């Protein structure tokens, strides 16, 4: 919590054209006409086994 | 306009739409000059960019009626006698090279289609 207050006070200082270059996230077509600028986290799970539906992408590998 | 409809009816679960398109594949190859009919019918089911066939597309998209869709596709490949090349197809891209339809059916935990 003490380091997080140091990170944010650096961010109000640097100008507007620097905040576009160091911006987090990527635009993702969630549904028909819906783009939300999400953030990706990976996960490995060995306990709950199930068949997979409700995925956005059929091909699993990183595309570019 | 034929190949894009077969991949769409398979992914969504349309049974009667899929069966109507398969009779048109027999009727389109019947008027063909007829040199490489087993070679011609394969590239009407295989995506030339990735190598994915229509049997792979059914198993990636599990439907409440996906057990009857697989039975329709196997009876089509049995009549025209390309059943060996249809059930043993592989990807050609480097990211998925070697993946067949049986790797897909085991990963979706399907004990019956296997």
């Amino acid at each position: 919590l003490q380091r997080a207050r140091t990170i944010l006070e650096f961010e109000k200082m640097l100008p507007e054209w620097l905040r576009s270059r160091f911006r987090m996230g990527e635009l993702c077509k969630v549904a028909d006409e819906d783009f939300r600028l999400c953030l990706r986290i990976n996960e490995v799970k060995w306990t709950e086994w199930k068949t997979h539906v409700s995925f956005l992408n059929e091909d699993p590998g990183p595309i570019r | 306009r034929l190949k894009k409809r077969i991949f769409a009816a398979v992914s969504e679960g349309c049974v009667e739409e899929l069966r109507e398109l398969l009779q048109d594949l027999q009727d389109l190859c019947r008027r063909r000059r007829g040199l490489d009919v087993p070679d011609f019918l394969m590239h009407k089911l295989t995506a030339s960019d990735t190598g994915k066939t229509c049997l792979m597309k059914a198993l990636l998209n599990i439907n409440p009626n996906t057990k009857e869709i697989v039975r329709i596709l196997l009876a089509f490949a049995e009549e025209n006698d390309i059943l060996d090349r249809f059930i043993n197809a592989e990807y050609t891209e480097e990211a998925y090279e070697g993946q067949t339809a049986l790797n897909i059916a085991i990963e979706r935990r399907q004990g019956d289609i296997t």
